[PDB]
RNA sequence: GGUGAAAUUCUUGGAUUUAUUGAAGACUAACUACUGCGAAAGCAUUUGCCAAGGACGUUUUCAUUAAUCAAGAACGAAAGUUAGGGGAUCGAAGAUGAUCAGAUACCGUCGUAGUCUUAACCAUAAACUAUGCCGACUAGGGAUCGGGUGGUGUUUAUGACCCACUCGGCACCUUACGAGAAAUCAAAGUCUUUGGGUUCUGGGGGGAGUAUGGUCGCAAGGCUGAAACUUAAAGGAAUUG
């Protein structure tokens, strides 16, 4: 019988300034009150939006972000990356029988103090004029690929710095620069990411942090 | 502009609710059930259920100040049915004719690296 | 890889054995291409790639133990080190590193 | 011409009817 | 007797491959026995996206899908599925229509 | 310090009050496990040979 | 030759204690008497002293393994757990 | 079909065919002419080649083996021998 | 919670749901097929190490070194046994509420052995490549796995694909001239116009895979293995109500 929607306190979250328009919503947290309140305790909220609406696109349903809040100023609180993900509408949709699939996953340690985990995705498909049903690859191709890839994606990282590497991801270089990495084999093959993700963040680094506020 | 929720729509057999709550997802608003309306132990999944349950869901939303709301349809998942029950498509549809924007619809119901083997032995449900 | 390459050593060129004699060729300066094995006590290694760096040697960690880096060698008993003394029919020495 | 589909199932699967004097009383 | 030429199941030199499970009954069957039918319809009812146009913007954006398989066993195949005509000449279909 | 180790790590011949100088898990062939932390009015949460 | 067919080295106990009891003490005898071998010595050399302590006689030290075995499978899981959790701390 | 002449079939329907199921089986190698680019012999080597074969003094490459045919691998001098 | 209907059960001591974080052991979805490998049983996450192996290419090498087998050995699903470890889920026992009257039926919940692994043991068992082993032959058509050969080849001058041939292999459709009791079979054919070579099985059904003996196993049972006495039929394919 509190009636707590008059309690609660309304809180925007704001991303960092290695984006585009970065004003991505609200949230309804608690009370600031006194004797330990918890607006100045959540320091953890992790928050799941589009990049595309991020951008001001409006043609990507997939690759979705997520965002974790770090401080708290002026009932206004400022964000930082968390990791990336796929829709499960596009992977599904991508998926089907009579073609093989390609996964690598790689446990890269970057420039800065991090570490983070990296996933890489591709199918296979037939050249014009053709006249076979499925298309298989051969299973030591996939090997060589799979090597060649999670070599690009070590290579990108340790080097590029978290904070340009997702300005360097957003706009998916990664991907066409396999496409014509391994042209070799293949001209044109449709390939994602599909997963990034944080282990061990080590420090909060107000300094960088607050120099990439917005 | 408009603020979002997250409306975490949850059907399966012999129930359905939904669960709306912030972008953040630790603080929720007026979880309410389809199962809360009719006392009948057999209909607890129905759409006239969901709707009734939507009815209210978008009158605390509205009530409170929420606008728009990014929809999560879930099923039981894992080993069992996978389906969407069958009250989830009434309760979005009673969200939306009830006025509130709606973005971003996905399904999360989960889904494994296979293990865990399901119940009702290597016969199964010999009805 | 390493194991037929230091077996063509053992075949063409010359060798030696144990840590007296490694350290015997090291100080003559007749010797290049120490091998140790990785079970090998702290106190020798830390030695051994001491002298190898005063008389400006190659030293090459062997991932195995003794055991099988005397079978690598060939012999049917526990060896630590080995010298390379010569290789004169090899690109051993030269490609390792 | 095989004929090991005959060959998993149905005779036995548990062989103490085999080690008969052991557990069944 | 002799029924079918592929008895159970396309195994063709295999001799046992892996087991699952029946969506119905969850009994434990052979992968390709009876029926691995797909699912990918839409989330969607009545259509309604007149009504989910007029609450979105940017109008509904992904045309969004279900995507599964689906393994049936026998013993609830034809229970649930209903094609109507097994016949015996008409065993050897391929075509759904 | 059993603050500063990761979850699910095993220990032994652990402190129940810091200062005893070992008091739990010192048989042959006993441990404890780790459970959880709670760096807030510091405590972990711990697992014992009897469960 | 080979003097005994069943009991090995529990026939001192003779025809008493049982026999299910007396093969468990055989398991258990034939690995606390068995030698075993420390990378650190390369050889197989190392004995048993007491219980818990075991003794590599060339590279001339002692370790603190199991009662009746010089290593254990709990002992092992830890060992690599705790390979795990350095190497994520660090890393 | 059916009746040919078994005495002397068709050249097109004796050649498709493998080597071993001809009326009397033979060979589809050969050796050829090859020059080292950087010396000047002229020397002979096998079609379907094995280890690497090199020149004699200015030993550097001649042509790399493979599952069936070798390779020169440039345009140097394959003709017969 | 779970059902066609229920209850048994949990919960305002805050259940159910929701967000992050962690542990446990287990498994490896979708890709997964008229796909592949293996002597069988069987084998799907990544990388690395250890050895292994078929097919293809060959104008390399040995020159009958070979085909099949008693006996004697190797391997041998799952369920079980011994001792330890582990034990997340499912769950032979077992406890529980309800339906067709009851449920010791089916069902809902919980749950011991087990389900995982370590070193051994058990080894006959509804395990058909839809048919012991090795060798010659006899119709057509297509698809496809691994090679090998060539191209106005097509595609940024082999790079990636197509066309044609060829060896080996898993399978598919038709037709059987031949065979078969029929189903049906490219082997189950080339068999009374009866003979390429080799190994093992059965003479009506029950009694009976039971007695008795041997032998093996951690075990009055594995493997081997009768009779007394019996009825007149059992049995296989196919037609018709
Ligand atoms: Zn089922
Ligand atoms: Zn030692």
């Amino acid at each position: 019988v509190v009636d707590p929607f008059t309690r609660k306190e309304w809180f925007d979250i704001k991303a960092p300034s290695t984006f585009e328009n970065r004003n991505v919503g609200k949230t309804l947290v608690n009370k600031s009150t006194g004797l330990k309140s918890a607006s100045d305790a959540l320091k953890g909220r992790v928050v799941e939006v589009c990049l595309a609406d991020l951008q001001g696109s409006e043609d990507h349903s997939f690759r979705k972000i997520k965002l974790r809040v770090d401080e708290v100023q002026g009932k206004n609180l400022l964000t930082n990356f968390h990791g990336m993900d796929f829709t499960t509408d596009k992977l599904r949709s991508m998926v089907r029988k009579w073609q093989t699939l390609i996964e690598a996953n790689v446990t890269v340690k970057t420039s800065d103090d991090y570490v983070l985990r990296i996933f890489a995705i591709a199918f296979t498909r037939k050249q014009a004029n053709q006249v076979k049903r499925h298309s298989y690859a051969q299973s030591s191709h996939i090997r060589a690929i799979r090597k060649v890839i999670s070599e690009i994606l070590t290579k990108e990282v340790q080097g590029s710095t978290l904070a340009q590497l997702t300005s360097k991801l957003i706009p998916e270089v990664i991907n066409k620069e396999i496409e014509n990495a391994t042209k070799d084999i293949f001209p044109l093959q449709n390939i994602h990411v599909r997963k990034v993700k944080l282990l061990k963040q080590p420090k909060f680094d107000v300094g960088a942090l607050m120099a990439l506020h917005g | 502009s408009q603020v979002f929720g997250v409306a975490r729509i949850y059907a399966s057999f012999n129930d359905t609710f939904v669960h709306v709550t912030d972008l953040s997802g630790k603080e929720t608003i007026a979880r309410v059930t389809g199962g809360m309306k009719v006392k009948a132990d057999r209909d607890e999944s129905s759409p006239y259920a969901a709707m009734l349950a939507a009815q209210d869901v978008a009158a605390k939303c509205k009530e409170v100040g929420i606008t728009a709301v990014h929809v999560k349809i879930r099923a039981t998942g894992g080993t069992r049915t996978k389906t969407p029950g069958p009250g989830g498509q009434a309760a979005l549809r009673a969200l939306a004719r009830s006025g509130l924007r709606i973005g971003r619809i996905e399904d999360v119901t989960p889904v494994p690296s296979d293990s865990t083997r399901k119940k009702g032995g290597r016969r199964g449900r010999r009805l | 890889s390493i194991n037929q390459k230091l077996a063509l050593v053992i075949k063409s060129g010359k060798y030696t054995l144990g840590y007296k004699s490694t350290v015997k060729s090291l100080r003559q300066g007749k010797s290049k291409l120490i091998i140790i094995a990785a079970n090998t006590p702290v106190l020798r290694k830390s030695e051994l790639e001491y002298y190898a760096m005063l008389s400006k040697t190659k030293v090459y960690y062997f991932q195995g133990g003794n055991n099988e880096l005397g079978t690598a060698v060939g012999k049917l008993f526990r060896v630590g080190v080995v010298s390379i003394l010569e290789a004169g029919d090899s690109d051993i020495l030269t490609t390792l590193a | 011409m095989r004929a090991k589909w005959r060959k998993k199932r149905t005779r036995r699967l548990k062989r103490k009817r085999r080690k008969v004097r052991a557990r069944s009383k | 007797p002799k029924k079918r030429a592929s008895n159970g199941r396309n195994k063709k030199g295999r001799g046992h491959v892996k087991p699952v499970r029946c969506v119905n009954c969850s009994k434990s069957i052979p992968k390709d026995k009876a029926i691995k039918r797909m699912a990918i319809r839409n989330i969607v009812e009545a259509a309604a996206v007149r009504d989910l146009s007029e609450a979105s913007v940017y109008p509904e954006y992904a045309l969004p899908k279900t995507y599964n398989k689906l393994h049936y066993c026998v013993s609830c195949a034809i229970h649930a599925r209903i094609v109507r005509v097994r016949s015996r000449e008409d065993r050897k279909n391929r075509a759904p229509p | 310090p059993l603050g500063s180790v990761p979850e699910g790590t095993i220990v032994s011949n652990v402190e129940e009050k810091p200062g005893d100088r070992g008091a739990l898990a010192r048989a042959s062939g006993n441990y404890v496990i780790i459970i959880g932390h709670n760096p807030d009015e510091n405590k972990t949460r711990v697992r014992l040979p009897s469960g | 030759a080979k003097r005994t067919k069943k009991v090995g080295i529990t026939g001192k106990y003779g025809v008493r204690y049982g026999s299910s009891l007396r093969r468990q003490v055989k398991k258990l005898e034939i690995q606390q008497h068995a030698r075993y071998d420390c990378s650190f010595c390369g050889k197989k050399t190392v004995k048993r002293g007491a219980a818990g302590i075991w003794t590599c006689s060339c590279c001339k030290k002692t370790v603190a393994g199991g009662a009746y075995t010089v290593s254990t499978a709990a002992a092992a899981t830890v060992r690599s757990t705790i390979r795990r959790l350095r190497e994520m701390v660090e890393a | 079909v059916l009746v040919q002449d078994l005495l002397h079939p068709t050249a097109a329907s004796e050649a498709r065919k493998h080597k071993l199921k001809t009326l009397v089986q033979g060979p589809r190698s050969y050796f050829l002419d090859v020059k080292c680019p950087g010396c000047l012999n002229i020397t002979t080597v096998f079609s379907h080649a094995q280890t690497a074969v090199t020149c004699e003094s200015c030993s550097t490459i001649l042509c790399t083996p493979t599952g069936g045919k070798a390779k020169l691998s440039e345009g140097t001098s394959f003709r017969r021998k």
